[PDB]
């Protein structure tokens, strides 16, 4: 089965792409990474940094997750990210997304040994 | 210095009915771990959470088999956690591990681990 660490990579990692403005990016990526298959995932963030640099966040600042869990980690630097959010007309199975580039600290929940990102929690 | 290290002390060999104190001080991390806790692996058994506590001294949780006998504390230094173990039983024999940076007693959520300290309770 897909591991928790691989699911994070499929859902949130896009290291090869730059922060260049790209208005259709989320419509393309939300489908390609299977985040529109069973429902429209309402919000999803992709990170344009290396996998090593994102895995390293699990050793950075321990902070509370949005839900109250306490195994989240905030990156010391802001990172090049893309926020994908459903549009007002989006309705499954016809999902549609707005793309927004940002530079923000990422917050991920980490698990396992080795200790790696398994959930993308927030950017601030 | 550059590495996070969870330094464990105390533990060791003790007779049943006796007491031990385990201590763990994390060095190398400049901020505060929200949760720290103690885990153990007894001979013949999977690793289990023994006690955990958040940096405010709250969120305190204990394995049912040690409630009323073990006391966890975090009031004795930044990123330090102590486990006072009284009325020790032979089945408390195990390698005890300090852990930091996780949530409650869920061992998969903790990313920093001590190397493990033997506790042996003889009958």
């Amino acid at each position: 089965k897909e591991t928790a660490a691989a699911k994070f990579e499929r859902q949130h990692m896009d290291s090869s792409t730059s922060a260049a403005s790209s208005s259709n990016y989320c419509n393309q990526m939300m489908k390609s990474r299977n985040l529109t298959k069973d429902r429209c995932k309402p919000v999803n963030t992709f990170v344009h940094e290396s996998l090593a640099d994102v895995q390293a966040v699990c050793s950075q600042k321990n902070v509370a997750c949005k839900n109250g869990q306490t195994n989240c980690y905030q990156s010391y630097s802001t990172m090049s990210i893309t926020d994908c959010r459903e549009t007002g007309s989006s309705k499954y199975p016809n999902c549609a997304y707005k793309t927004t580039q940002a530079n923000k600290h990422i917050i991920v929940a980490c698990e396992g040994n080795p200790y790696v990102p398994v959930h993308f929690d927030a950017s601030v | 210095g550059s590495q996070v290290q969870l330094v464990e002390s105390g533990g060791g060999l003790v007779q049943a009915g006796g007491s031990l104190r385990l201590s763990c001080a994390a060095s190398g991390y400049a901020y505060t771990y929200i949760y720290m806790g103690w885990f153990r692996q007894a001979p013949g058994k999977e690793r289990e959470g023994v006690a955990a506590m958040d940096s405010g001294g709250g969120g305190t949780l204990y394995a049912d088999s040690v409630k009323g006998r073990f006391t966890i504390s975090r009031d004795k230094g930044k990123n330090t956690v102590y486990l006072q173990m009284d009325s020790l039983k032979p089945e408390d024999t195990a390698t005890y591990y300090c852990a930091a940076g996780g949530y409650e007693l869920r061992d998969r959520t903790y990313g920093q681990w001590g190397q493990g300290t033997q506790v042996t309770v003889s009958s």
